[PDB]
RNA sequence: UGUUUGCAAUUUUUUAUAGUAUAUAUCAAAUCAUCUUUAUGCUAUUCAUAGACCUUGGGUACAGUAUAAAAAUUAUAUAUGUAUUAAUUUACAUAUAUUUUUUCUAAGAAAUUAGGUAAGAUUUUGUUUAUAGAGAAAUUAGAUGUAAAAAAAAAAUCUUAUGAGGGCGGAUCCGCUUCUAAUAUUUUUUUGUAGUUAUUAUUAUAAUAAUAAUCAUGUUUAUUACUUAAAAAGCUUAAUGGCUUAAUCUUGCCUUACUGUUUGAUUAACAACAAAUCUUA
């Protein structure tokens, strides 16, 4: 007699993640957050865009 | 035609859209109250075992896919956008990028028994037990070509902590589970230790860390939250180690409890846990590629950067 | 304790005896949800065909290229199969700088950034 | 036409829940005689047991 | 309100409710899934009628022009039938209201879709028990070499369905038993029916012998047909009985 | 359908998934309790904003379906429900805000850019949902940049000096490889000489395209979809790359 | 009215009707603790009602973009402000608690439980690759390959048959045996290797040929079958043998680790006897 084991999900949200770019997008989250703005990340980071001037301070 | 006769006539599929004015009349919400009353319930009434006693046991259970089941798992929310991006733009990109011409009448390649047996006139070779795997004593899987047949994806993600320090101060580990839970939305597993060291003050069978697997979409947005949310704001990050790979395609790297504190479903109940019990993690990302230099060129079409290691 | 208390109760929650049990349906809800999960998947094997469709078409094109490049000669003195040859090397393939890191960091989104393209890019 | 229909679900239910007491009574009543009986048979040196 | 109708619940939701095809409650994901494949059995039917065409040109095209001559056509043909055999199905499969009309057993079975899932049906639950029966009782060697039903056959004494494998008493098994048969494969054809004893002692020469305790032959039987009394095989059912049944008996002290 | 069968499996999931504990995010009695627990009325004891009003308990529990024309599902009507649930609602102090001293939050970008309204084929911000194609003309026919392949270079040296002797040094590119995805071959009329053209994929993350001192004899430039190439291209010119488009 | 509220959907059984064994309904049990107040409360608005912003309250709302019309409703002891009435009656408002709704301090975070039976799982050790803290030594994730539309036909070699009750002698036993059938074997004589999707070529969207892909009507975390040397791990304790298709592991329900008598063996246990071991009814 093999157990049918249930799932334990807590409560996930629908997100709207805004990033730096101004950009928009839908995820699927636990956090009750519902806009998710993004000052820092792949859009504004000189490893992920090394052909971006603004970025480079020298 | 008598083909056309076969089909079902009664076609429900092929009847018309419902009408406005009936649409108007159906009120789901009025039928109940206005009925003041409880309907009979249905002769119907099989519910799904709590256990599974055998194929031919006179109870069965559904498929997972069955709403009525215990396993079912309502179904897709939301299309991941990496997901969406890898299927869209990059597999193309890595089907021409990774491409080798076979001419049409080129022969199929046998593959050959790499468990090898003696051939030889020596009376002894007949009986004698396949060799052993040359070179190393498990076998590696071998490499399939990446062609549009075999396009290398994201299959599922583990993430792990280790803290020890929790069997002496219990704490750790109930904290340790609310990060994985709140970081991938499931029920992490206890894990326990497995050797004994005194130094260490390790001892063996006892609960000392967490872990989770995410598939399918939650697998994609969790690399989605990672790639673009939290790798970006580690300071000093240099890269994912391109020591990285365990010769079958998988890729593995671990996280700071300064990193895992980026993680925007953690950092915003941040004052919620104690201080100074934020664990670090341990993340595998699982890959169909079948090489270290196909799941590394799968996760630079992602968006993730190496540094030489 | 306090704020581990409150831990406890979130995994409270989650436990195998308090999360909600496992649905009921009548018939004709039952059925809907049939015909309902019937459509997604044949939604699916439509996007499967389509997506796998398209890559096979692709892949013969490259396959059709390759193959008239395996038979010419030239260009000039060069002899039959140079320039398929220098097609079919992996120089760089599989190295840290294949893929550049600009093209596969930009993910689709929902809606676009105040600035979508930037024109005024200089090398 | 709703009351009917429960009418006859409350009656069969009702019925039944009459015909099921009227057997539990007799069950009781073979029980206890069943277990009232004494069979003393004839074992040895003429005793009785 | 009567029992015609159907159960309670019907009774009294046919009261309650409005007088609505089902196919045609307007909920919002219910209907764009019935657009979905309302498209495609669309679909399907289209490309029965493309295949249907494609054999007519294939059976007017003479042997002569194939590479591999008849031969050839034959083994080009019986793929576009089979072919055809399965868009069939596919253009029901997901009606919902050929699964409940198959569920409530008012299908017609004389239609390949409700024939695909009977048998469906009774090869997930059915086929495993009969199926283990032949192995575990040794029906197989002994009877036949090797032996994989293909239809449901469940028999009945007075009306109290007996499980396979069931020890009955010899006052219940005294009269011939009811099957109840169920084909899955299309058109009618002649049935003979069987029933041997397996396990006859045979002291004289210390061994087993076989014995028949019914036959019966050309037993005409359609996908369609549920019931057949053994005893109505010569008067009522069209058949030509070899042998009447004898009641089954085992001596004492044998197996 | 897609709309229609997420957020038929989002209310699933509400019958489904344990219930939310605000207690593990929001402090008792500060200013994002206060803010949450009036939001939360308002969406009558939903803590999500994009499934309408459903409450997975009670005698009401299985009318979980939305019937048809409805707005609740649409991927505009969820949007508008986040974005009006993103706007602090209570003051740092603890008191609600009027209902006209509320600050609406900057709302997301139209797909449909200024380029999509005017027709500019010149501009690469214009049909962003789809895969757009650099053709040029040279002094008339439409083409994509080409050149003879020299004796010292290759097909993927050749088409990366093309490129730049035909639309500037200003685009961020990157060939995809040395591999050709696309080849176009014209048969020699026994006399003229034919060509053998073998086309290697490019993309383009940034910049815009220059003919201006350009070495080849080109005249204009755009950027068009697969649509559009059926109709610009020739006829022979466009069956033998058109293997080589993609989904969008 | 147990069972999800729009409608004959699991298994067996009871009863009733029609019917001559079947058909429908119904009942019970098994499988499963799904939560159920049709509103009595809440919400918005308006008015009486003081009057410089108050109690208490009377109406209004018309519900598929469902709705104010239930997001979760119990009960009690003490004391207090307001008001009440023939009342510490009532409601209101708190504070102090005690309470049911099991619904909020993770046993699906713990214990190495070793026998009977049933089901399920089938390399678990070591080695090795990689992996925040992490180091010689801590955890986690990995480490074989194949197949999954479908065959048809002729002969030969045996071997089997409670197949033809085959034939000839001494239906069933024995010796000879011909035929048929089945498994296996041949590198055997072969025939066929489609359809679907697309590509290329030719011909006038279709036909033909060639090439490539193709387990897939199915919640891809696919699934299923076969395959994956030896040693090692595990199996109450040494060593040897054995088990991986169970004798290991997991889970459910259990206590046959039962009572009496008894068969045949250990080439007539230990080169006797006895205490023993295995086994049958
Ligand atoms: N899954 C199958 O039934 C199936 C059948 C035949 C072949 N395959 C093979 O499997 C591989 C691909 O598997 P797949 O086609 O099942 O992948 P899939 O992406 O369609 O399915 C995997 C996951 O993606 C989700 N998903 C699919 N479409 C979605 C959408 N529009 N929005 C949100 N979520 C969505 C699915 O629900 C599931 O969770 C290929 O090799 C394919 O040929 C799969
Ligand atoms: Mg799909
Ligand atoms: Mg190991
Ligand atoms: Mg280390
Ligand atoms: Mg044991
Ligand atoms: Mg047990
Ligand atoms: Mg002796």
């Amino acid at each position: 007699a093999t157990f049918v084991p249930r799932h334990r999900r807590p409560y996930q949200f629908t997100q709207l993640v805004q990033l730096s770019d101004g950009s928009t997008f839908t995820v699927r989250t636990t956090m009750p957050t519902a806009l998710y703005k993004s000052a820092k990340d792949s859009r504004n980071h000189l490893l992920w865009q090394p052909s971006d001037k603004s970025l480079k301070n020298v | 035609i008598p083909d056309l006769a076969e089909l079902e006539t009664r076609s429900a599929l092929d009847a018309p859209i419902p009408s406005e004015e009936d649409k108007k009349e159906f009120r789901p919400w009025k039928r109940a109250a206005d009925r003041k009353a409880r309907l009979p319930s249905s002769r119907y009434q099989y519910h799904p075992p709590k256990y599974n006693r055998g194929p031919l046991h006179p109870i069965q259970s559904p498929p997972s896919s069955d709403p009525i089941a215990r396993d079912f798992v309502p179904g897709p929310f939301n299309m991941p956008r990496l997901k969406e991006t890898f299927r869209t733009v990059m597999a193309s990109d890595l089907m021409t990028l990774a491409y080798i011409h076979t001419p049409p009448g080129t022969p199929k390649k046998e593959p050959t028994e790499r468990l090898r047996a003696w051939e030889g006139d020596s009376p002894y070779f007949a009986n004698r037990a396949r060799r052993a795997p040359r070179g190393a004593p498990e076998l590696p899987i071998r490499e399939r070509d990446i062609s549009f047949r075999n396009i290398p994806e994201i299959k599922e993600i583990t993430v792990s902590t280790f803290v020890p320090l929790g069997l002496k101060n219990p704490d750790l580990l109930i904290v340790a589970r609310a990060v994985l839970l709140a970081m991938t939305g499931t029920m992490p597993e206890m894990t326990r230790s497995k050797n004994n060291v005194v130094q260490w003050q390790l001892q063996a069978n006892k609960p000392a860390g967490c872990k989770t697997t995410i598939y399918g979409n939650a697998a994609w947005e969790f690399m989605d939250r990672l790639i673009h949310l939290v790798l970006p704001r580690i300071k000093d990050w240099k890269g994912v180690p391109a020591s990285t790979g365990d010769g079958s395609g998988n890729v593995q790297f671990g996280l700071n409890p300064e990193d895992v504190q980026l993680f925007p479903e953690v950092e915003c109940n941040y004052d919620m846990y104690p201080a100074k019990m934020i664990p670090g993690c341990h993340i595998a990302i699982k890959t169909t590629a079948t090489s270290d230099r196909q799941a590394k060129l799968l996760l630079q079409s992602l968006g993730v950067p190496f540094y030489s290691n | 304790d306090p704020r581990i208390i409150n831990i406890l109760r979130h995994f409270a929650v989650l436990s195998p005896k308090r999360i909600p049990p496992p649905l009921r349906f009548g018939r004709n809800r039952y059925l809907r949800h049939w015909t309902i999960h019937r459509a997604w998947l044949l939604f699916r094997r439509q996007q499967r065909e389509q997506r796998e469709r398209i890559l096979m078409q692709q892949h013969q094109s490259m396959s059709n290229a390759c193959e008239e490049l395996r038979n010419t000669e030239g260009p000039g003195t060069r002899e039959t199969g140079y320039l398929y040859r220098v097609a079919m090397l992996k120089n760089g393939v599989y190295g840290l700088k294949s893929i550049p890191i600009e093209y596969a960091s930009r993910a689709l989104v929902e809606t676009p950034g105040r600035q979508a393209w930037n024109h005024e890019w200089k090398r | 036409v709703i009351a009917e229909l429960i009418k006859e679900k409350l009656a069969a239910r009702a019925e039944y829940n009459a015909r099921q007491s009227a057997l539990r009574k007799l069950q009781q009543q073979k029980m206890l005689a069943r277990r009232g009986t004494r069979v003393l048979r004839l074992m040895n040196n003429y005793s009785y047991r | 309100g009567g029992p015609e109708l159907g159960s309670r619940r019907r009774r009294a939701a046919l009261a309650t409710t409005g007088n609505l095809p089902f196919e045609q409650l307007p909920y919002q994901c219910f209907q764009d899934a019935r657009k979905i494949l309302q498209q495609d059995r669309a679909a399907k039917i289209a490309q029965i009628v493309k295949e249907t065409e494609k054999i007519k040109l294939i059976e007017a095209r003479d042997a002569s022009e194939f590479e591999g001559g008849e031969a050839a056509k034959q083994t080009r043909i019986k793929s576009l039938r089979k072919y055809i055999e399965e868009l069939k199905i596919l253009a029901d499969i997901n009606d919902p209201e050929v699964k409940r009309r198959f569920e409530d057993g008012r299908g017609d079975m004389t239609k390949p879709v409700y024939r695909f899932m009977a048998e469906r049906r009774w090869r997930s639950m059915d086929y495993k028990i009969i199926a283990q029966r032949i192995s575990q009782f040794h029906v197989v060697p002994d009877l036949l070499p090797a032996f994989d039903p293909t239809m449901d056959v469940k028999l009945s004494f007075r009306g109290y369905q007996v499980s396979p494998g069931a020890i009955l008493d010899s006052r219940v098994t005294e009269v011939a038993p009811t099957l109840r048969m169920q084909v899955f494969d299309k058109g009618e054809r002649l049935l003979t029916v069987v029933v041997i004893d397996s396990d006859v002692p045979d002291v004289t020469h210390d061994n087993f012998k076989r014995r028949c305790h019914f036959l019966a032959a050309n037993i005409p039987w359609d996908p369609s047909k549920t019931v057949l009394s053994l005893r109505s095989v010569g008067d009522r059912v069209e058949g030509d009985v070899g042998k009447p049944w004898l009641p089954p008996f085992a001596q004492k002290g044998s197996p | 359908f897609e709309e229609s069968f997420y957020f038929y499996q989002k209310r699933l999931n509400e019958r489904l998934t344990a219930p939310f504990r605000k207690d593990f995010y929001f402090k008792k009695d500060t200013a994002a309790d206060l803010d949450w627990r009036i939001k939360l009325k308002e969406r009558h004891g939903v803590p999500a904003k994009d499934i309408g009003r459903y409450n997975p308990r009670g005698r009401m529990a299985w009318n979980d379906e939305v019937l048809v024309g409805s707005q609740t599902s649409s991927r505009k009507h969820m949007v508008e429900k986040l974005l009006a649930d993103a706007e602090m609602r209570v003051s740092e102090d603890g008191e609600e805000i009027p209902a006209e001293d509320r600050v609406p939050v900057e709302k997301p970008m139209p797909r449909r850019t200024e380029a999509d309204e005017k027709g500019d084929v010149k501009r690469l911000d214009r049909a962003l949902d789809k895969t757009l194609y650099l053709v040029v003309k040279k002094k008339a026919k439409w083409m994509f940049p080409t050149g003879v392949v020299p004796t010292d270079e290759g097909l993927h040296e050749t088409a990366a000096r093309i490129l730049a002797e035909s639309a500037g040094v200003n685009m961020n590119t990157w060939i995809v490889g040395r591999v050709p995805v696309a080849h176009h071959v014209v048969r020699p009329v026994f006399l003229k000489k034919g060509e053998k053209i073998f086309f290697l994929k490019g993309r383009i993350m940034a910049g815009q395209a220059d003919l201006t001192d350009n070495l080849h004899d080109l005249v204009d430039f755009k950027w068009l979809t697969q649509e559009e190439l059926r109709s610009t291209l020739a006829e022979e010119y466009f069956h033998s790359v058109k293997g080589m488009f993609a989904e969008r």
